[PDB]
RNA sequence: GCAAAAACA
């Protein structure tokens, strides 16, 4: 509660912390009893000199690094847990002040330190008066007489002596109140004790079936899906530019180019054209950003938002109801196939130019050959090269979008060959991109040099004639919006190379372990399933269309991808399990596949993961 | 002396200005130790590249021993903010310190150099072996050190006058004398927090979850990255 | 996928890490989370009775059912009592030392754990603010709330924290106090239940998107005791999913001719099914077994009381449609596919007696599924982690293991665990298994991980970022998940995205001035060779260089300098290690601030350990700086001078 | 247009 009257306010706003008197059973009263401990500490010592200075140091409830210091001169060292509460310089020993019942019994508590008693009605042991002055005692007795007073009329007596026979007890209380707030929903007690004996019933279970064949998943029917990825993939293409710099090679295409639309699409009207000449013109003169030209407005889709919001308000009609949203089955196109062949196609250069790293052991040795050589076989393809076209693109696009700028921002994409060649993949424009959170989508208009159109392929493309000095290539142009975190992930799409890298050190240190020496040369037969058939292929295209396999889908991830991957697993380790000859059961209603088909809507390179699931054998013998 | 006075002027002037903070409890510390206002960034590393070009990426304290234009460049904004380039012009062109300052900061990194290059490699095993992971003592240490001991090693390094007996007494005494020895030229004002990390590193035995073919004893277990995996094995002698 | 599946020489179970997205973006959460909150919230209503009855489940308190009631069929939440009494002995029987440590726990280290330990949780809902606010700034506002409306000073222990918590509730009208929030007994108490809902973001592996709930202020120190006691259990237990387990039993040869099997699996609407009072009632035989005091039972049996009145907020509302437009309505406002829960709506809270929600209870559910183990039919290898486990049985008869596992997934569903039938599969002979992304083949237990390395800087600083890239670069190979060939490549990705980032490539700012200035480059982050190797990514960047010759004494001193302008992560301090980079909030931040840089300078001690030192920091700062200028060893005129101006 | 059970423009 609130201070007592006898005890002044320093004491109480000293003690106020020194113990957890709240989670004490009579923290009240105990904080009391040290208060009236250190009060007969201060009578005792009050003014009173030895040689000059004070002679009692009141250690109680004074700051522990004062009391070292104290301690340090002196000579004198006392614990933490057990200090005295006083320090005599007179007699050059430490007391401590205690109170009891009676003081009979009485006895010295420790050697460390001599005991003051007393017994709360005021008069002291023996020993204390011994020590003590006529003065002293007298104030002593003039504090626990009118202490005893406020004792006894707040009828506190057995917590009193409860307190001091005893130490700090522990507890926590939960009141009426609270506990009627906490019983509001539900049906037993704050410590529940329903009445029940306790038992294990015994139910009855369905039965468990065997997976005796493998699941097939489900081929969805529908239009084929259109390449809905940011870039072009492996129909992407670079102009040779004469060595130089990006301007210098910007310059050069801008200045011998004519471009005639194609192929139009109404997602990407021909009309943008202008804004890609506008930005070649732009940063061949030494500007990448550049002011806003009027098919800036459909390129970008500026304004487009508080159209749509307009033209949805006008047309009003009906009722409110639930949105129902839904997502178009679309099935497997042709072009992943013709994607996959065409990614593994060899390349004159290497495309992958990682800077090594310090050799010091022969650990460090094996590691950079392995590296080496997987470098060597997967990097004069043409997924590494498209892997190269995506990192820059990405990066040079993230770079540019931090600004929050008002104005159109060009990123070209160039490659280098190891002879000073600029290899000019296409340019990335990005839009004002007033980039608010993380997912906020920036826009984008994304030129690239096509190697071959498809309307089917690519609807939403707009596909332009190009020429260059006497040869013909062909530009796309789409229109498309892509947020912050998407491009930082696709500007670290490098990471894309290590599951492929991890499946060809495995097999090579398999091959290592199998004959005890390491050969870098090794390039064995994989047998696999293909075309419905098992036939083999060497270890090097293996890693090669693993690549590309995981290329397509890095740049096709999204819920679909991951929830198929991650309910595939169970499949995967299933077929393990059969080819080992081995049995696998499920419970009742088990439908393994169905977890797999919900995800199987209209993502490309899961339905040709499933296809190619499809084609396996669903029976092992 | 100037450093009381400096330390007593700070000290009005933080129960000038701050009185309500200044009345809250000194356990409280271990609160508002880490108040900031920012919210935490999920992913920090995303950042970095826009951070890194801006004008005046660094932060630094107010100096006059870095010019504000060097070559043409300008350096500071005249806190202070700093040019990306102020690192490596200090590189070239800075203040230096003492050789045992130098030897002090290396302390346990140096060791741990010296450890790889003063150890003889086996010829690597090839085969079919299984990296079990058991809990070791990832780094040696100067001293054997037992855990719920090492803060009361460091009161006796740093602070022995702010102890208690009981700290004093549960403290590894050797290792207290080694440490004081080598830290002891960065035992100051400054650099206090990083002599304390050093003086952790160099007594810490804790234990994390490392490969194992053999059992590793502690100059091991800080290399078991290259070591040992499942298909090879590399003897240390 | 018929390509990663060899058929020599390599097996599917190591290509079946190649089934994953790693360097593909993370799916993003969009709009409005009611939906799936309002799904997950009636789940558990609907799943209560074999044939639905939404209706009659919603004015159930507590998820008590006949074994009749319980579904075989389908999912069942709900528990029955005398089921959870018995596993719950028979959990505390088998596992005697692991309750020995909860009862030392609980008497010895439980009093000693200290409220600030609030400050180190994740982001909280404030209930002065009506905003969400980091966890220092949420615990620093409800300690004065406390100490307002109590008239005393909370203690810096836990149990003092909690047991003002449980004063203050008590109080008719609490206030905060220029600005003057007014609560009642009702308000505070609904502050109190309220769970903020969000998004689980960065979330791989689902088609649908989760969300996670987040308790209050005045219930996480309740929370953080429970969740600390289940801790201590679960590291104590053969049982839990925390250490290894898996490899252990891998490793185990059963017999020559038992039969022996392994089940791996999942578990479907794991906290959609659970129910705070069985949890309750398994602390409490827990807590009684052990004679613990009645105060030990209530304050263990608090917080799930305050979570069977959980006011989780229903999101920003449903989605409509008129013609084009789309529009955000509350439930209820209109009819919607959840109009049985309209009338639990409280403002735009929903209060839902029975199921829990992820992020919240993690431990204890854990502990609910392993006593829901203890039985005398399962005698077989259990190992769990939340919604994942694994079962390994060793029978001597098929059927024997078909009864066995049927009895599992029974007594799972006693309680209400509900494992799913589709993504839980048994393997005839035991060796092929999977669990918590540990994939298992015969003597083989490879972790596969979840999110691949980063592969970039941190952020902070060049010597922090190589160490941190670096460290992470060896925990992943030290996992397994990757290996010299995959490490080493790692490390030259790092490296080229660690110069990119800091203008080490190319022709840039940075590159032009060390140029011009003739500043060599002699660090990685400079542009310089990197130094670091396979076998040396533990070591130290400014060593390794001064040993191989690389950086000379002179430069050493001139960078390790501790005067310079500019300065686990075991990297020295450097010029090179520098630093980049709410109306009432950002004032008391800064006075913190330097209440804190005060502090760490008279007292060097705090740097080592904790406050502790009972008092106030004003009082404390004084005594500690009279004691210091008392020891300067100066004359006694200058000493007297100095305290003359102390005050 | 990007996206996928609803946001960005």
């Amino acid at each position: 509660t609130d201070r007592p009257d006898h005890i002044d306010s320093r004491v109480w706003e000293l003690s106020e912390t020194q113990e957890d008197w709240i989670t004490q059973v009579h923290g009240h009263v105990r904080r009391v009893v040290e208060c009236w401990k250190y009060t007969i500490c201060c009578l005792i010592s009050n003014m009173h000199t030895h040689r000059g200075a004070p002679q009692y140091d009141v250690f109680k409830w004074q700051d522990r690094s004062t009391i070292e210091w104290i301690c340090s001169k002196k000579k004198v060292q006392y614990p933490e847990r057990d200090t005295p509460d006083l320090y005599d310089n007179e007699r050059a020993v430490a007391y401590k002040v205690l109170l009891v019942s009676d003081l009979s019994d009485h006895s010295p508590t420790s050697g460390i330190y001599h005991d003051l008693a007393f017994n709360l009605e005021g008069e002291a042991e023996e020993s204390c008066a011994l020590v003590l002055r006529g003065s002293q005692l007298q104030d002593i007795k003039g504090f626990l007489c009118r202490a005893l007073e406020w004792v006894v009329s707040n009828n506190l007596t057995q917590e009193v002596v409860e307190t001091i026979s005893g130490e700090a007890k522990l507890q926590f209380s939960v009141g009426t109140t609270f506990r009627t707030l906490l019983k509001r929903d539900t049906d037993w007690d704050v410590i529940p004790t329903p009445r029940v004996e306790p038992n294990v019933p015994r139910i009855e279970g369905r039965r468990w079936t065997q997976m005796k064949k493998l699941p097939l998943l489900k081929e969805k029917e529908g239009p084929p899906s259109p390449w809905r990825a940011l870039l072009l993939g492996a129909d992407s293409e670079y102009i040779v530019c004469p060595p130089g710099t990006d301007q210098e090679a910007i310059s050069w295409i801008h200045s011998q180019s004519e471009i005639e639309c194609i192929r139009e699409s109404k997602s990407t009207p021909a009309s943008v054209i202008t804004c890609l000449t506008s930005s070649l013109q732009s940063f061949a003169e030494g500007n990448p950003v550049r002011s806003r030209i009027h098919e800036d407005i459909i390129a970008f889709g500026i304004n487009k938002k508080q159209e749509k919001k307009q033209s949805a308000s006008s047309s009003a009609s009906g009722e409110w109801k639930r949105a129902e949203y839904q997502v178009e089955e679309m099935s497997l196109p042709p072009w992943v196939e013709e994607e996959m062949v065409l990614l593994r196609s060899d390349q004159e250069d290497n495309w992958i130019e990682l800077e090594k790293n310090a050799i010091y052991t022969e650990v460090d040795g094996v590691a950079e050959g392995l590296v080496d050589k997987y470098i060597e076989i997967v990097g004069r393809t043409k997924v590494a090269s498209v892997i190269e076209k995506w990192q820059i693109a990405a990066t040079r696009t993230f770079s540019q979008l931090h600004t929050d700028r008002s104005r159109i921002t060009a990123c070209p994409i160039i490659t280098r060959d190891p002879s000073g060649n600029c290899q000019f993949w296409g340019m990335v424009l990005l839009g004002p991109h007033h980039v608010k959170r993380d997912t906020d989508n920036a826009p984008l208009l994304i030129a690239e040099i096509m190697g071959e159109d498809t309307e089917e392929k690519y609807p939403k493309h707009s596909v332009f004639s190009l020429k260059v000095e006497e040869k013909q290539f062909l530009l796309s142009l789409k229109i498309t919006s892509f947020s912050r975190n998407k491009l930082y992930t696709f500007s670290n799409i490098r990471r894309v190379l290590i599951q492929p890298a991890s499946i060809y050190s495995q097999v090579v240190l398999s091959r290592a372990a199998e004959n005890n020496s390491l050969n870098l040369e090794v390039n064995p037969e994989i047998q696999l399933y293909l075309e419905g058939a098992q036939r083999g292929m060497t270890l090097y295209q293996w890693v090669r269309m693993i690549l590309c396999l995981e290329f397509l889908m890095a740049i096709y991830n999204n819920p679909q991808m991951e929830g198929f991957l991650a309910n595939m697993r169970r499949l995967h380790m299933s077929r393990h399990a059969m080819m080992e000859r081995r049995q696998v059961f499920l419970p009742f209603g088990s439908r393994p596949e169905d977890k797999v088909n919900e995800c199987i809507i209209n993502n490309p390179i899961v339905a040709y993961l499933a296809k190619g699931w499809n084609s396996m054998p669903n029976v092992y013998y | 002396e100037c450093t009381l006075r400096a330390l007593v002027e700070e000290y009005n002037g933080a129960c000038k200005e701050a009185p309500k903070e200044m009345s809250k409890q000194f356990t409280d510390y271990n609160t508002f130790k880490r108040y900031t206002t920012s919210k935490k960034d999920h992913a920090p590393q995303m950042r970095l590249v826009y951070s890194v070009r801006k004008p005046w990426p660094i932060s630094m304290t107010p100096s006059k021993e870095i010019p504000l234009v060097f070559n043409g460049t300008k350096l500071k904004d005249t806190r202070t903010r700093a040019n990306i380039v102020v690192p490596d012009y200090w590189s070239k062109y800075g203040s230096q310190t003492s050789l045992e300052v130098v030897n002090a900061i290396l302390y346990a990194e140096d060791l741990k150099v010296q450890r790889f290059f003063s150890t003889e490699w086996g010829e690597i095993r090839y085969g079919r072996m299984l990296p079990f992971r058991k809990p070791v003592q990832a780094c040696p240490t100067i001293e054997e050190v037992n855990p719920a001991s090492i803060p009361h090693t460091l009161l006796q390094v740093f602070c022995p006058q702010y102890t208690t007996l009981d700290s004093k007494r549960k403290a590894h005494m050797g290792a207290v004398e080694k440490l004081k020895r080598v830290m002891e030229p960065i035992c100051k004002v400054q650099t206090q927090e990083s002599a304390v990390h050093i003086a952790r590193s160099l007594i810490d035995s804790n234990k994390k979850w490392l490969p194992t073919v053999v059992d590793h004893t502690p100059r091991t277990a800080e290399m078991a990255h290259f070591l040992c995996s499942k298909y090879h094995y590399v003897h240390t002698n | 996928m018929n390509l990663f599946t060899p058929l020599s020489e390599i097996n599917p179970t190591t290509t079946q890490e190649l089934l994953y997205a790693y360097t593909g973006p993370a799916p993003v959460a969009y709009g409005t989370r009611t939906r799936a909150v309002l799904e997950n919230i009636i789940r558990p209503y609907q799943y209560f009775y074999k044939e639905p009855n939404v209706q009659r489940a919603l004015d159930i308190k507590t998820g008590c059912k006949e074994p009749e009631d319980i579904n075989v069929e389908g999912p069942s939440s709900g528990f029955h009592t005398a089921s959870v009494l018995k596993l719950a002995d028979n959990f505390f029987r088998k596992y005697r030392p692991a309750m020995e440590k909860l009862k030392y726990w609980i008497l010895v280290k439980l009093p000693k754990l200290k409220y600030a330990e609030l400050s180190k949780g994740r982001q909280t809902y404030s209930f002065i603010h009506k905003r969400n606010l980091p966890a220092p700034i949420a615990l620093e506002e409800t300690v004065e709330f406390l100490e307002q409306n109590l008239r005393r000073k909370i203690g810096p222990t836990l149990l003092s924290y909690c047991q003002a918590i449980a004063d203050v509730m008590e109080l008719d009208e609490t206030t905060y106090e220029t600005y003057t929030i007014k609560f009642s007994r009702e308000e505070l108490w609904d502050q109190m239940r309220t769970l903020n809902t969000m998004w689980k973001h960065l979330e791989r592996g689902r088609l649908n998107r989760r969300t996670i709930a987040t308790p209050s202020m005045l219930i996480r120190g309740f929370v953080k005791i429970v969740e600390d006691a289940a801790k201590e259990i679960l590291e104590n237990v053969p049982t839990s999913g925390v250490p290894e387990k898996l490899a252990k039993l891998a490793s185990k040869q059963t017999f020559h001719t038992a039969v022996t099997g392994e089940l791996s699996g999942d578990q479907e609407k794991f906290n959609e099914c659970l129910d705070p009072d069985a949890m309750r009632l398994m602390w409490t035989v827990f807590l009684r077994k052990l004679g613990c005091p009645d105060w030990i039972m209530e304050l263990f049996n608090i917080p799930f009381m305050v979570f069977k009145s959980k006011l989780a907020d229903m999101g920003e509302g449903l989605v409509y449609t008129k013609g084009k437009l789309t529009d955000r309505k509350p439930l209820g406002e209109m009819p919607s596919e959840f109009d049985d829960l309209v009338r639990n709506v409280v403002g735009n809270s929903i209060s839902c007696r029975l199921g829990m929600f992820m992020g919240m209870y993690n431990l204890t559910s854990t502990l609910l599924a392993l006593i829901s183990i203890e039985r005398e039919e399962l005698t077989g290898s259990h190992v769990e982690s939340s919604d994942d486990f694994i079962h390994f049985f060793n029978c001597k008869t098929h059927e024997e293991m078909f009864k066995q596992a049927e009895t599992l997934r029974l007594t799972l569903k006693l309680v209400g665990i509900n494992m799913s039938p589709s993504k839980c599969i048994l393997i005839s002979p035991a060796g092929i298994g999977e669990f918590n992304s540990k994939f298992h083949h015969r003597d083989f237990v490879g972790n596969v991980a979840t999110e691949l390395p980063a592969l970039v800087p941190n952020g902070t600083n060049p010597m922090t970022d190589l160490a941190m890239g670096l460290n992470v670069i060896k925990h992943s190979v030290n996992t397994g998940q990757m290996n010299l060939c995959t490490g080493a490549l790692a490390m030259r990705i790092f490296n080229h995205a660690y110069k990119y980032a800091y203008m080490a490539l190319g022709v840039t700012r940075r590159t032009r001035f060390m140029e011009e200035n003739a500043i060599t480059p002699l660090l990685t982050n400079q542009g310089a060779s990197p130094v670091h190797s396979f076998s040396t990514m533990h070591l130290d960047e400014v060593a390794l260089r001064r040993h191989l010759g690389l950086l000379d004494e002179e430069t050493l001193r001139r960078i390790l300098n501790p005067n310079n302008p500019v300065t686990e992560d075991y990297s020295v301090p450097s010029c090179f290690k520098y630093t980049l980079s709410h109306k009432a909030l950002l004032n008391k931040e800064e006075r913190y601030q330097r209440v804190t840089s005060i502090i760490n300078k008279l007292f060097p001690e705090v740097l080592i350990q904790e406050a502790s030192a009972p008092g106030t920091v004003r009082e404390s700062l004084k005594r500690r700086l009279e004691l210091v200028v008392e020891r300067s060893d100066l004359d006694e005129e200058r000493k007297k001078r100095i305290l003359s101006r102390i005050f």
